[PDB]
RNA sequence: GGUGAAAUUCUUGGAUUUAUUGAAGACUAACUACUGCGAAAGCAUUUGCCAAGGACGUUUUCAUUAAUCAAGAACGAAAGUUAGGGGAUCGAAGAUGAUCAGAUACCGUCGUAGUCUUAACCAUAAACUAUGCCGACUAGGGAUCGGGUGGUGUUUUUUUAAUGACCCACUCGGCACCUUACGAGAAAUCAAAGUCUUUGGGUUCUGGGGGGAGUAUGGUCGCAAGGCUGAAACUUAAAGGAAUU
């Protein structure tokens, strides 16, 4: 896959682990 | 294409020629002899009329008709209509421009085009902005194929060609400024004003632009047809 | 000393209002209070009186402007095009 | 004699105009378009086309009475394909030995300087 | 690798140049980028002077050209044979 | 009750002795002490009053009115100006265009004050409490807190009535709906929010 | 049908995809000093003369 | 109207079209080039103001005040965020009509945010010359930009002074270009990527097989999207670069 979607991935993944972090704590 | 249209009225005869009439324009002394041609009007009915059909029209006829000459084939001017006394319309001066192929074959590679406009008035209430084009000079045995020049000649020079299209421009009416681009004297001068700063070459003047009129002017507008 | 950070003059309203309201009415209000000068001798003594009303304890002139501002932005604009027009009427 | 009208002939790359007006330009003989001489939806802009409006613009110039015509060509014109159709050239052919005597070729395409954008995206067409 | 000495076109100590828009496929590519071919043509194609000198009013005259400057992107050029590939060692010319 | 300041202009009476003193809009950059001159022949300066029919084409004016001898009518709220868009002598009337948009064509006999209204930018800073709107709202009338007619009673409004707090029938209210029936919009055009430019 | 006998002086070449249709310049002898370009479907030679229907056709290679 | 062909759609209340006028907004074609400036990003209309910078000349001055940089700071394409004006074209989302077994895309027509401007964030890119800065040397050739000097040189002027514009020769500082390899390099190629196994001019940063991963966490800045620092567990024996058939 290309890297550019494979980063846009990572940063939904990242917002998603933000957005359960944050309603966890 | 022609077995297309569905429908064509929203809601849902005879030759117009017939009524369409012959009308001959006059254009401005300042030129040659005038032979302009010929327009249609429609009828000089009790409301629309011919006369004030005609009162808004410009006829775009070449420089070198008027002249019944050949080296101002290259140059045109718009006629723009303002009173009629029957089949005889008379008509002023609205602008000068040359051709696109003249322009296209005018502007070069390994040149410049050094350009100036200043706006400016005549005597009789006439405001024209006034266009100037000019081109740089290979002089003779050079080997330096792109005559190229610097912005201070260029400045300088645009400067200059504005001082002097102001010179002219100021102290004239129409009649006089027309007789003297006629023969192509403006670029003397110009070229006489602006050859110390740079060799220069292909000077012309590129278009004039009519702004603001005053009135109607009819004791002077007849001066220009008889 | 810097007793505050980013609140600033706003630092009387407290956890309250919001964030973006009390940074609007900080902007707002440091515009209305600070201090100006009066066109008519170029002491930094202009305060403003009460809404569009701009006063000075020196000067002793009173000018209308903005409600948080001596003067505006679309009001010097009013002002310069209208000189532009008067020009070209003279002229 | 020899009264002159102009021909303002457009040319583009789906249709073609031979729309015949005065010298002033306030007429309307034979505005005819190159679209209702063929029943393809595709081959208006044709040479065919081209020739057929040009031959009933002339037919209809020489029914009013005018015998002189100049031309004066224009491409699409704009922020697209800038040049002439190939129907134009047909046109101009036509109506040169079908009647009207012409005179003063020129080319009036209207050319912007670098005014608003060209459609099609910064990618361009990908057909 | 390192396919030319220049990489998209003579661009060497001036970083941005303005791009243009081609002139069919409307894609934007700098100026320089921009494979441009000065077509000076005439608005009366071949075997058509003769026909149109006769038919035309007043004597000689006329006889005017058109002159347009067409910006063609690679891929366009490719596509309508305005610039051929060539060879590895036929590039180095001109 | 009213964000523009107001100017106390004297005038000479000529035709007695005495000072007559009017009640003026303070306009954006005038002053004490500057002169302001009323009339035709009057120049083109801030605070002048003029008529409409003698200022240039372009120009903004304020406190103009409909019709002459109405002591001006329009553009009379703090930071709004009119723009005069054009001038026709036949039955003379200046075509102008107004702070909401709209163009109407008004004689030229009108008289406009030169400039904008100070205290331009009112409405910027949020009121941010309650008193601070109970306060502007008691210097003009009785119009402050309302209540919403939702939790207003059934009899006591046609929105009211059930154990959820909704409108029940349609919200837009037809222009022939007689005095009791226009509670909510009233011919609405185009409800919702609306996307993109005004375009006004 | 107006017809035109038109005869052929030179052959330009074969054009079209498979090659059915050959380019020829042709004039014709009533008024002539004046040629087109026509497209020949059967074998033509030198000195062949061909009825046109057309005469403002002037034609144009074949795909 | 459009496309390979079509189709949505506007059309005897004038559709397209011709001619005139007025408003808006975007930009500075053609001139425009292996050419110019700036630390970089980046700048092509005219004029006026404010200054700033490079190059050249210099028997003018200070005197080593110098080269690179942890920390830190300024600027920083486009896009995005907040509050206003404007909002003419283009136009992510979306609305339709095509093509296709399927098309949420490529193709046709509209169309919000955005595209433009003001006051503040965003600190990012194939931000490429994938090539760090300073200083000394090393095969040649032509052309070009700015400056300087000499021509019993040309032309422009007032046929002849000045002032310019050209041609010949030289020089400094740049953008660069061509044939070759004394050499370097794995080769593509390089007058620097050379003066490195005949190994050392000064100096800053980055990397030790490919994934995991520019991820998690710990800190820090930011309204926000995100920016800086930045692993480990686990897995594999090939991942790669240049050229040849």
């Amino acid at each position: 896959m290309r890297a550019k979607w494979r980063k846009k991935r990572t940063r939904r993944l990242k917002r998603k682990r933000r957005k359960v972090r944050a309603r966890s704590k | 294409a022609v077995g297309k249209n569905k429908r064509l009225s929203k809601g849902k005869v005879v030759d117009p020629f017939t009524r369409k009439e012959w009308f001959d324009i006059k254009a401005p002394s300042t030129f040659e002899n005038r032979n302009v041609g010929k327009t249609l009007v429609n009828k000089s009915t009790g409301l629309k009329s011919a006369s004030d059909a005609l009162k808004g029209r410009v006829v775009e006829v070449c420089l070198a008709d008027l002249q019944g000459s050949e080296d101002h084939s290259f140059r045109k001017i718009k006629l723009r209509v303002d009173e009629v006394q029957g089949k005889n319309l008379l008509t002023n001066f609205h602008g000068m421009d040359f051709t696109t192929d003249k322009l296209r074959s005018m502007v070069r590679k390994w040149q410049t085009l050094i350009e100036a406009n200043v706006t400016v008035k005549t005597s009789d209430d006439y405001v024209l902005r006034i266009f100037a084009i000019a081109f740089t000079r290979k002089q003779a045995n050079q080997v330096k194929r792109h005559s190229y020049a610097q912005s201070s000649h260029i400045r300088a020079i645009r400067k200059v060609i504005s001082e002097i299209l102001t010179k002219e421009v100021q102290g004239s009416t129409l009649a006089q400024l027309t007789s003297k681009l006629i023969p192509e004297v403006i670029n003397k001068e110009i070229e006489n004003a602006t050859k110390d700063i740079f060799p220069l070459q292909n000077i012309h003047v590129r278009k004039v632009k009519l702004l603001k009129q005053p009135k109607f002017d009819v004791g002077a507008l007849m001066a220009l047809h008889g | 000393a810097k007793r505050t950070k980013k609140v600033g003059i706003t630092g009387k309203y407290g956890v309250r209002y919001g964030s973006s309201l009390r940074r609007q009415v900080k902007k707002l209000e440091i515009q209305q209070h600070a201090r100006y000068d009066c066109s008519f001798c170029g002491k930094k003594t202009v305060k403003r009186g009460a809404a569009g009303i701009w006063t000075c304890s020196c000067c002793k002139k009173t000018v209308a402007g903005g409600a948080y501002t001596v003067s505006t932005a679309a009001a010097a604009t009013v002002r310069s095009t209208i000189r532009r027009l008067r020009e070209m009427v003279e002229a | 004699s020899q009264v002159f009208g102009v021909a303002r002939i457009y040319a583009s790359f789906n249709d073609t105009f031979v729309h015949v007006t005065d010298l002033s330009g306030k007429e309307t003989i034979a505005r005819v378009t190159g679209g209702m001489k063929v029943k393809a939806d595709r081959d208006e802009s044709s040479p065919y086309a081209a020739m057929l409006a040009a031959q009933d613009v002339a037919a209809k110039c020489k029914e009013v009475g005018i015998t002189a015509v100049h031309v004066k060509i224009r491409a699409t014109g704009g922020t697209r394909t800038k040049t002439p159709g190939p129907g134009g050239q047909a046109a101009l052919r036509a109506l040169a030995r079908s009647g009207l005597r012409i005179g003063r070729i020129e080319d009036v395409t209207p050319v912007p300087s670098d005014s608003t954008r060209k459609k099609g995206g910064r990618r361009g067409r990908r057909l | 690798p390192k396919k030319r000495a220049s990489n998209g076109r003579n661009k060497k100590g001036r970083g941005h140049v303005k791009p243009v828009r081609c002139v069919n496929c409307s894609k934007s590519i700098p100026k320089d980028k921009a494979i441009k071919r000065m077509a000076i043509r005439n608005i009366v194609e071949a075997a058509a002077v003769r026909d149109l000198s006769e038919a035309s009013v007043y004597p000689e005259y006329a006889l005017p050209k058109t002159y347009n400057k067409l910006h063609y992107c690679v891929s366009c050029a490719i596509h309508a044979r305005i610039v051929r590939v060539r060879s590895r060692e036929d590039r180095k010319n001109r | 009750g009213r964000g523009a300041p107001l100017a106390k202009v004297v005038f000479r009476d000529p035709y007695k002795y005495r000072l007559r003193e009017e009640i003026f809009i303070a306009n954006e950059g005038v002053h004490t002490g500057q002169f302001i001159y009323a009339g035709k022949k009057a120049s083109l300066n801030v605070g002048n009053v003029l008529p409409l029919g003698s200022v240039p084409e372009g120009t903004i004016v304020s406190n103009v009115e409909e019709k002459p001898g109405d002591r001006g009518a329009l553009a009379r709220a703090s930071g709004n100006y009119v723009i005069i868009i054009g001038h026709n002598p036949d039955e003379n009337k200046t075509r102008v265009r107004l702070p909401s948009g709209a163009k109407k064509v008004i004689s030229s006999d009108a008289r406009g004050v030169i400039g904008v209204i100070a205290g331009g930018g009112r409405v910027d800073k949020p009121l941010l409490k309650a008193g601070r709107a109970f306060h502007k709202y008691r210097l003009k009338r009785n119009s402050w807190p309302k209540t919403r007619g939702v939790a207003m009673n059934p009899v006591d409004h046609p929105h009211g009535g059930g154990n959820h707090q909704h409108i029940g029938k349609a919200s837009t209210i037809s222009r022939g709906a007689v005095s009791g029936q226009k509670a909510g919009l009233i011919a609405a055009r185009r409800t919702g929010l609306l996307r993109g430019s005004q375009k006004t | 049908t107006p017809v035109t006998l038109a005869k052929v002086i030179k052959v330009l070449g074969r054009t079209g995809s498979r090659g059915g249709v050959t380019q020829v310049r042709v004039e014709f002898l009533e008024d002539t000093s004046r040629t087109i370009v026509r497209n020949v479907k059967g074998p033509v030679r030198e000195n062949d003369i061909l009825v046109l229907m057309e005469s403002e056709r002037e034609a144009r290679r074949l795909r």
